[PDB]
């Protein structure tokens, strides 16, 4: 199951 | 025994070829199980294990959904650290990160990982902790700033002990005819003169499943790691793993060396001598 | 850039046996940046519609690749692996040497 990136670097 | 599930993901920015592509690739252990690919011409396409297929089409259309959430995410990243190193426009760079979790025996959490690198050198780290980053430079200190604000390592800890874990343990169960199956390796040791003087003793080890395995050559029951040439483990591509190491020994002193090998799938570790 | 040239081995996917249809494998790891291009050569020309796995990488964040092709050895066919990568002036070419 993928882990959510929502915050940028 | 104990299980990992990692993905490993690359955005690659490439100017004047379009936006930069994303793949994002998940693991158990050393079975790849799902990817997915911006380049992918039809989603119809994106390969995934047959235990992965059993899920059903909400699993997939909310994973695919995720992907194509982080694929936005990535791009923007790149952008941002381009400008953090000062760079041009015109090259192409390459951020990768690794993601997941290892589980014991008994299917509980031994850690989570989260991870980050810049064109091949390591950026941003999630600890251990799972609540506190480890940045490499100035430029990763931006990023640990604006996710120390966003409360990103909360969110990362979230998946990682929960989810991470759940889905883990539910692959496991639902691909554990191979998953769960450790193959042993096959083996044997050739014999290649090179001389009159001497010959190459090659310890063999092929059709193994998982790919971690030690192998060894000792003299006289003396290790000889300076002296073993050992290639990199490599796919067959039938799922399993091969492996070699070589020495070169003096014609006539061939009993003395033993080959030694470490497998999961081994009842008993091998121990292995040229039979002429 | 720091860049990391590739790693290549050229091998059959089981024991070779004249005759015997098997895969010719050509594993290119340890490189950095990602893009490189393989190809898997029978007696000095280029086979077709060569198969290759999904880009990955390992915990040193060095790039990995597998690309294969069916094939049945025989005693005089020469196979080989040529590799282009940014960090090569030339194409390295690596031969398939049954005993490796």
């Amino acid at each position: 199951e993928l882990n959510r990136k929502m915050i940028y670097m | 025994g104990s299980h990992s599930m990692r993905y490993f993901d690359t955005a690659m920015s490439r100017p004047g070829r379009g936006e930069p592509r994303f793949i994002s690739v998940g693991y158990v252990d050393d079975t790849q199980f799902v990817r997915f690919d911006s380049d992918a011409a039809s989603p119809r396409e994106e390969p995934r294990a047959p235990w992965i297929e059993q899920e059903g089409p909400e699993y997939w259309d909310r994973n695919t959904q995720i992907f194509k959430t982080n694929t936005q995410t990535d791009r923007e990243s790149l952008r941002n650290l381009r400008g953090y190193y000062n760079q041009s426009e015109a090259g192409s760079h390459t951020l990768q990160s690794m993601y997941g979790c290892d589980v014991g025996p008994d299917g509980r959490l031994l850690r989570g990982h989260n991870q980050y690198a810049y064109d091949g050198k390591d950026y941003i780290a999630l600890n251990e902790d799972l609540r506190s980053w480890t940045a490499a430079d100035t430029a990763a200190q931006i990023t640990q700033r604006k996710w120390e604000a966003a409360r990103v390592a909360e969110q990362d800890r979230a998946y990682l002990e929960g989810t991470c874990v759940e889905w883990l343990r539910r692959y496991l169960e639902n691909g554990k005819d191979t998953l769960e199956r450790a193959d042993p390796p096959k083996t044997h040791v050739t014999h290649h003169p090179i001389s009159d003087h001497e010959a190459t003793l090659r310890c063999w080890a092929l059709g193994f499943y998982p790919a971690e395995i030690t192998l060894t050559w000792q003299r006289d029951g003396e290790d000889q790691t300076q002296d073993t040439e050992l290639v990199e483990t490599r796919p067959a591509g039938d799922r399993t793993f091969q492996k070699w190491a070589a020495v070169v020994v003096p014609s006539g002193e061939e009993q003395r060396y033993t080959c030694h090998v470490q497998h999961e799938g081994l009842p008993k570790p091998l121990t292995l001598r040229w039979e002429p | 850039m720091i860049q990391r040239t590739p790693k290549i081995q050229v091998y059959s996917r089981h024991p070779a046996e004249n005759g015997k249809s098997n895969f010719l494998n050509c594993y290119v790891s340890g490189f950095h940046p990602s893009d490189i291009e393989v190809d898997l050569l029978k007696n000095g020309e280029r086979i077709e519609k060569v198969e290759h796995s999904d880009l990955s990488f390992s915990k040193d964040w060095s790039f990995y690749l597998l690309y294969y092709t069916e094939f049945t050895p025989t005693e005089k066919d020469e196979y080989a692996c040529r590799v282009n990568h940014v960090t090569l002036s030339q194409p390295k070419i690596v031969k398939w040497d049954r005993d490796m």
